[PDB]
């Protein structure tokens, strides 16, 4: 998945 | 015009369908097309969306604050609320690849 910070 | 269509939790809410069944869904859409669904990872929701003509997929956590892609902002007390949120607000804030909104829910 996307990682997302 | 409005209201618009994100109201109607069914257009993007896809329940449990898999990557394979999402991809499939979004071919050939156009940018920001989207969907939210259950992910294989137990626990989790995930964001299917179609990012130059691409499809990405993100994590949607659920916490004991909210949903939401990463702290702090795990804030949204249901999917819809956070569908709408992001709506207007584009990912890229979470990851510069993502210049994208949730704008076309998959089935409105």
């Amino acid at each position: 998945y996307v990682p997302m910070l | 015009g409005s209201p618009i269509p994100h109201h109607d939790e069914k257009t993007w809410n896809v329940g449990s369908s898999n990557r394979n069944k999402a991809e499939n869904l979004l071919r050939g859409k156009r940018d920001g097309t989207f969907l939210v669904r259950e992910s294989s990872k137990q626990g989790c929701y995930a964001c299917s969306v179609v990012v130059d003509g691409e499809v990405k997929h993100c994590v949607i956590n659920k916490t004991a604050t909210g949903y939401g892609f990463a702290e702090p902002y795990n804030l949204y007390s249901s999917l819809k609320e956070l569908v709408l949120h992001y709506q207007h607000t584009s990912l890229v804030q979470h990851n510069d690849s993502l210049n994208v909104t949730l704008a076309y829910p998959v089935y409105a």
